[PDB]
């Protein structure tokens, strides 16, 4: 089991998840595959903007699911 | 709208436009404070 999250250059990050994670877990997750900020990972699955406090389970999402992703900038 | 935009590292509006506006449009106001 393990989502398919595309980054914002077209590669697929590929890391492994559960129905008892939540959307906070899946960008930490992401925080190992790419060291990104969960302050700033802006994770969307469907354009169903996701949240930070949900479950995989939650939203139906599959172990393959697939997803994007589209980073803050904030300033700098 | 002259590409003067981050353009072309980092990112591609293949990559980013796969959204609805409402954050490809955050995403191209966001680039104009980030220096742009």
């Amino acid at each position: 089991m393990q989502i398919f999250v595309k980054t914002l250059t077209g590669k697929t990050i590929t890391l492994e998840v559960e129905p008892s994670d939540t959307i906070e877990n899946v960008k930490a997750k992401i925080q190992d595959k790419e060291g990104i900020p969960p302050d700033q990972q802006r994770l969307i699955f469907a354009g169903k903007q996701l949240e930070d406090g949900r479950t995989l389970s939650d939203y139906n999402i599959q172990k393959e699911s697939t997803l994007h992703l589209v980073l803050r900038l904030r300033g700098g | 709208a002259e590409e003067k935009l981050p353009f072309p590292p980092d990112i591609d509006p293949q990559v980013f436009y796969e959204l609805p506006e409402e954050v490809q449009k955050e995403l191209m106001a966001e680039w104009e404070r980030a220096g742009a």
